[PDB]
């Protein structure tokens, strides 16, 4: 039972900034994590998984990070289309548990 | 052309049973790994449930352990989850989900949830 | 015999007579106590903790009929694992691995099993282990531990160890994962330290798992008529999960291997930037106290009255040299 | 190479046959003559009783251990046809390992290894073969050797030695060597793991002799195997008429676990030679840690003890020497300036 911490509850900048979500995991991950955007009424797009390694298709501004036990998604740049909610989900093992979900906001 | 469907949903009166009906086109069920996560209105993502027809060893969330019994089957490309004791904390929307795994050390692989579905209420 | 366990705080033995209807359960320690199951016909599992009591320990042992070269191969410690193949019993041996913060350092508590008929019996040099979850499983009827036989518990035991072995891996993957980073962010002399205990921790691991997989395939390939063919494709399955680990270690140690070498080779370089630290100052400000000693002169004449403005004259001597002998240099990158 | 006669070495009579080696402690006969109904073990000191097993028809391994008695080792070769240049590489010790063939025996040199903690020293001994119709002769040099396993197995009728004649016993001979070949570099792998660290974190001079000697005891275990594959080499391709046809596969694997024991020694060395430059940036480390304070303080008073002496002017001129302070403005300065140093140093820090 490994839960995930995510933080700040949510986060307020303009276009062309670059913004920082941290993942903390209480338990120890081996690097089995995943970064979901979500779009208002629509379905959740993965983004990165093993938080290095980039998804096909998706911007390449976009990148992530892990530092120690715990996780970073970075973005250097926002966009009009990119403030959405951001989740960040852990894998190790055959139950998989979801973070609280950070929520981007214009300035 | 690959797409995930979902079906089975609608308004439940509480203490009831209802089966959620999962299709697929432009891929099949055995192959890949199915997962069912719920997010509830303006709250965080859950995952509910899995399954992986083709090894046949199926794994439930800890929540929701014995509430729900998930199956598929590629006769008709096709994954059931059926549910029971049903409550009001359950009003949420539920999507179906391809996942596959990956490699990242010799010990331990990852997942992730690459499709989605638009999901029904429940 | 010969004693050598590092521990002496506690000593408990316990029972677990498992069967199809019901379970037997008895918590003591009287040695005695033991004395009828081993009698039963029925599969049954002893555990004991605490290898300073020897009496007790030797007595079981030669109680179950069992040769002094295993009891002693139970009291060593200080050896690499490996099992032991006889007509009748089984002996295995193993180092069962935990991992904590605070400090970088492997920790081995040895832990030995004999399958002999239909008795398997269990020594744990210290207390707290993992071996739980398929206590509280065959306690609550779960899964089919029941039915089958002692071969059972004994190749589910091995799977936990080497569980407790992934999740000790997970651990020093995260251990690897923060030392890499602090490095790349800035190498300095603790996480140097850090990459030294990781580097003889892993060789650690690397010397207590590679005999690991050779066990599991001496198992599996062997098959010994004592334990049950109907058994036989799980231990390969523990094999392979074996095989996982060593690969991990090999990778882990390559990768502590490149957090190394690099720093090593060009610690002579350094010397050099304090070669050049410790010569510029040298070659700039000595000869300035030189010179402040002399226009400093103490005769009974002084020359300096009869020069007009002499101490800009001889500031600026200063400040010439000093920027001739500074430009002396970097032309080659001294700085 | 032409003809092959003995030596004439000067200082010795012509003909005379030393050992040269250092033991000369033991002396035994054991004498294993076994067949696939039962064994005899015989250990005596008499010699002439080990003569008539030469005519034996079942298989026979006649084990003399200690060869400075060359008395009985001639008496041996005289009985048993052996030339007496074969008698002297025999006896001669400082030799690489060798075969021979011969129109009616094959000989073999091969060295044994011993290498034990807390005295690092690895010892060589050498062990002659000598493989005649239907017997093996032995000779060795001091007790203790490594064909225990061998002698079990004949004595228990375990495996299928009995069956077969004597090629099988040198077969067994050999591969037992290569076995505790196997068993020396596992103990050198150790011992240069425990080198390793003790140079890494515990630099002095013991530790780099302790690493010249692994070095040499390394160079030492080339010169060996090397010889050790080409004789195992020319065992299982040149099939000599005392080699049955029916045994030469089995050379064959014992020539593959040569090959490894090669491939092994080879990255042994690689990982030595390493070994050494390490202790050197770690020796180097422990320089700049010291000479780190030589600078700062060299560092920080030169360019104040000048000042200073610029200060320390003698004259009656200049009158902005005499204007009214309490020192705070010069002492400001060298302040400044000084932890101008300390900042400049905390980067790259040097402590
Ligand atoms: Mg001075
Ligand atoms: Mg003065």
């Amino acid at each position: 039972d490994i839960q995930m911490t995510q933080s700040p509850s949510s986060l307020s900048a303009s276009v062309g900034d670059r913004v920082t979500i941290t993942c903390r995991a209480s338990q120890s991950v081996s690097s089995a994590v995943a970064w979901y955007q979500q779009k208002p009424g629509k379905a959740p797009k993965l983004l990165i998984y093993s938080a290095s390694s980039l998804y096909s298709g998706v911007p390449s501004r976009f990148s992530g990070s892990r530092s120690g036990t715990d996780f970073t998604l970075t973005i250097s740049s926002l966009q009009p289309e990119d403030f959405a909610t951001y989740y960040c989900q852990q894998s190790s093992s055959s139950l998989i548990t979801f973070g609280q979900g950070t929520k981007v906001e214009i300035k | 052309e690959v797409q995930l469907v979902e079906s089975g949903g609608g308004l439940v009166q509480p203490g009831g049973s209802l089966r959620l009906s999962c299709a697929a086109s432009g891929f099949n069920v055995s192959y890949y790994s199915i997962h069912w996560v719920r997010q509830a209105p303006g709250k965080g993502l859950e995952w509910v449930a899995s399954i992986s027809s083709s090894s046949g060893s199926t794994s439930y969330a800890d929540s929701v352990k014995g509430r729900f019994t998930i199956s598929a089957d590629t006769s008709k490309n096709t994954a059931y989850l059926q549910m029971n004791s049903l409550r009001a904390e359950d009003t949420a929307v539920y999507y179906c989900a391809r996942s596959y795994w990956y490699y990242i050390w010799s010990y331990s692989y990852g997942n992730a949830m690459d499709y989605w579905g638009q999901g029904t209420l429940v | 015999l010969v004693y050598t366990g590092k521990y002496r705080e506690d000593f408990e033995i316990e029972v677990m007579n498992y069967s199809i209807e019901e379970f037997r359960e008895f918590k003591t320690t009287d040695v005695e106590s033991v004395l009828p199951f081993r009698d039963s016909s029925t599969p049954t599992w002893i555990n004991i903790t605490g290898i300073h009591r020897t009496d007790v320990v030797q007595r079981v042992g030669e109680f179950f009929g069992i040769h002094p070269l295993v009891l002693e191969d139970i009291l060593n410690v200080h050896q690499r694992p490996k099992v032991e193949f006889f007509e009748n019993y089984v002996f295995i041996v193993l180092k069962m691995f935990t991992y904590d913060k605070n400090l970088h350092e492997l920790e081995s508590e040895q832990v030995s099993l004999i399958l002999t008929k239909n008795c398997v019996l269990m020594f744990q040099e210290k207390i707290g282990d993992v071996f739980d979850p398929v206590r509280e499983r065959i306690r609550y009827n779960r899964g089919i531990i029941r039915k089958k036989r002692a071969d059972y518990l004994l190749y589910s035991l091995i799977d936990a160890l080497v569980d407790d072995y992934f999740v000790l891996l997970e651990k020093i993957d995260d251990e690897i994962d923060v030392l890499e980073e602090e490095v790349l962010e800035r190498p300095e002399k603790e996480t140097v330290q850090r990459t030294h205990q990781l580097k003889r921790n892993l060789v650690e691991l690397r010397k207590t798992i590679w005999p690991l997989r050779e066990v599991l395939s001496s198992l599996y390939r062997d098959v010994p008529p004592l334990i049950e063919k109907e058994t036989v494709p799980y231990f390969r399955d523990v094999y392979d999960h074996t095989i996982q680990i060593a690969d991990t270690v090999e990778t882990f140690r390559d990768i502590v291997s490149g957090l190394l070498d690099v720093y090593l080779s060009s610690v002579s370089n350094k010397t050099n930037e304090v070669m050049k630290v410790l010569t510029i100052i040298a070659t700039i400000f000595m000869p300035l106290t030189f010179i402040a000693g002399i226009y400093g002169m103490n005769f009974e004449y002084m020359p300096e009255l009869r020069w007009k403005w002499g101490y800009p004259v001889v500031l600026a001597v200063m400040g010439v040299i000093a920027v001739i002998m500074v430009v002396y240099f970097k032309k080659k990158k001294w700085l």
